[PDB]
């Protein structure tokens, strides 16, 4: 079998047949506005709520207050969970003037009993400077550290220049790759997702449309067809003549 | 040097006692991702600290969102403007790529830059229960 | 003339809505199942219980043969899969059932 | 929710559900002639008037 | 800026090509009035299009 861990997303859990791979890294590729950060927020928060799985949210760009506001305006009561000592936000920076990440992660993990982890814009470190030729080594380094810790990972990424990833190697270092899209046909925007790759399980190999509402990141469940209910009773039409006609 | 920018900024901010800030042609000031990315985030952090509502101009001749391609991702709100010219007529359109923390209109929307300025046009009604005359007597009596 | 279409052949049953096409097809299938042959019914717009019950009105106990095992009813919808996937699934189920008649 | 600063641009305000995000960085992307500088100028002038 | 100080209406002519809609693209942002001309072929007949 293959390990699984639901995201709490109805429909997406059907596509993946259990959710993202438990204890394995996954990459949510997407341009700006697709909803990668919201997908990861849902991942962690719903994991805590429904599946009693604590987690840690490492942000490489924005502030914890910004994260809290963004996810709270929807309805996710993240401030309460933060002060409940069941979830944690960790802020990291670039251009300040390897083991630091591990140690801060260890502190947060032992503080909140974490089994889930989100890395928002690990890009920063690698993209700010491409001078070191061991970028893939650092990537797989953190990946192997989390895999050793047995932590499920949801790495966000950036896809502006093209391809599935700006780095070019992350898509091939991740096991489960989820591409998010937000295209504009005519003058109307449609949000879509696709399971580009999943190692060791059957997944939804096609574009499933999704929506971002107050309810959250929602996928129309998939396949709701030819499972009809067969009733032998008759329904009245309000027109007795028509009714009598049959 | 980067301190002169803040030096000039604070005087103007506090002189008119303003809360709205607009920055223009910052791409030219920027003129190798590290330098650019870092200074972008630094300035935005300082403006946030001062509590200033900031609107920054961005131009994207070469790329889909910015000239360099990495400036856009640092911002919290994104709005793209376009001028297409299918056939021969030209139309100006606006869209919100990203607006974290709220719901907005993902669809594109047409706007006009007339002498008045920006203009955009954004499902039921109550029904009246009185009749009207068509001016044609037989037609208005047909019902 | 010979009293029936050839064994290994293709029959087309053109018609409009509410013409009896599905009913004649179910009749072919029921006659096969009664003869003892294996039959498969691929409904691309109708459920199994639904169609079998609809055929009760014509004195056809399709459900009897389905319970016996000489009838396999595959209910699907076009827009779910690609045309290639539909073809492959149809051929798969046919190869697994070894049918004599297929609707 | 979150705070909004109206841009004074009707239609746009309704689409943004009020206005731009208050005290935050907002980008006006587009090629030449799209109207970015004028959009920001109207932001300021409407906020003032 | 020398020209602007001297009060001279200047028409600067530039070219495009090389895989980009303009040679550099950063001269557009310098200008105040950009006028694009095009020689485009439909079927087997070409037309001359001006845009601001
Ligand atoms: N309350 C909300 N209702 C609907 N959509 C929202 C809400 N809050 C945020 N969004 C959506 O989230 C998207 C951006 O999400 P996020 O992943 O944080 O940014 P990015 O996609 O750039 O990483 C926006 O396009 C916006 O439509
Ligand atoms: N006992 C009956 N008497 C008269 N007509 C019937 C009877 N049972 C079914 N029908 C008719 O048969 C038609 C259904 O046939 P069907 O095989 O569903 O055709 P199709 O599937 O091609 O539309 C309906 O129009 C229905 O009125
Ligand atoms: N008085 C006016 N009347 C009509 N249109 C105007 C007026 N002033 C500006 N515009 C329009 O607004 C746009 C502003 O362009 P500008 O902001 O200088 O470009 P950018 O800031 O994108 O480099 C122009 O394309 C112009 O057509
Ligand atoms: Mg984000
Ligand atoms: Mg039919
Ligand atoms: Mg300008």
């Amino acid at each position: 079998g293959i390990g699984k861990s639901p995201t709490g997303i109805q429909g997406f859990d059907e596509l993946t047949l259990g959710g993202l791979p438990t204890g394995r890294p996954s990459l949510v590729c997407g341009s700006a506005g697709c909803g990668k950060t919201l997908f990861a927020s849902t991942f962690l928060i719903n994991g805590v709520r429904d599946h009693g799985e604590p987690g840690v949210f490492v942000t490489f760009e924005e502030r914890p207050e910004d994260i809290v506001n963004n996810v709270a305006s929807l309805g996710f009561e993240l401030d309460k969970l933060i002060e409940e000592e069941k979830i944690a936000i960790e802020h990291i920076a670039v251009d300040p003037s390897l083991e630091g990440l591990f140690l801060r992660l260890e502190l947060a993990i032992d503080t909140v009993g974490a089994k889930r982890v989100v890395l928002d814009t690990i890009e920063s470190l690698f993209s700010a400077f491409s001078n070191p030729a061991i970028l893939r080594a650092e990537i797989r380094r953190l990946f192997d550290w989390l895999k050793e810790r047995g932590l499920t990972t949801v790495i966000t990424a950036e896809r502006g220049d093209g391809a599935l990833t700006r780095q070019g190697l992350e898509e091939y270092v991740s096991d489960c790759v989820i591409l998010l899209d937000h295209r504009v046909e005519n003058q109307i925007s449609t949000r879509r997702l696709r399971i580009v790759k999943y190692r060791g399980t059957a997944h939804g190999t096609n574009e499933y449309p999704f929506l971002i509402d107050t309810d959250g990141f929602s996928v129309l469940p998939v396949a709701l067809g030819l499972l009809h209910q067969v009733h032998e009773e008759r329904i009245a039409s309000g027109v007795p003549d028509l009714d009598a006609m049959m | 040097d980067l301190e002169g920018l803040f030096l000039r900024l604070e005087l103007a901010i506090d002189t008119v006692g303003a809360k709205r800030v607009v920055l223009d042609t910052i791409e030219s000031l920027f003129s190798n991702p590290a330098i650019l990315r870092a200074e972008i985030r630094r300035l935005f952090d300082w403006l946030k600290e001062r509590g200033l509502t900031t609107v920054i101009t961005a131009e994207r001749g070469d790329g889909a969102l910015t000239r360099q391609g990495l400036e856009e991702y640092v911002s919290d709100c994104v709005i793209l403007l376009d001028h297409r010219v299918e056939n021969q007529i030209s139309t100006r359109r606006l869209r919100i790529v990203k607006y974290r923390g709220t719901a907005h209109g993902t669809n594109e929307y047409p706007f006009l830059i007339d002498t008045d300025g920006f203009s955009v046009l954004p499902l039921l009604h109550q029904v009246h229960e009185e009749r009207i005359a068509s001016g044609v007597p037989d037609l208005d009596a047909m019902m | 003339a010979g009293g029936g279409f050839f064994r290994g052949s293709s029959i087309l049953v053109s018609g409009v809505a509410g013409a009896g096409k599905s009913s004649l097809a179910a009749h072919f299938a029921a006659a096969a199942c009664a003869r003892g042959e294996r039959a498969m019914y691929f409904s691309f717009e109708e459920a199994a219980d639904q169609a079998v019950r609809n055929m009760r009105s014509l004195g056809l106990d399709l459900g009897r043969w389905r319970d016996a095992g000489l009838l396999r009813f595959m209910a699907t919808r076009p827009t779910f899969y690609s045309l290639e996937m539909h073809l492959a699934v149809i051929l798969r189920e046919v190869m697994r059932f070894e049918p004599s008649v297929v609707v």
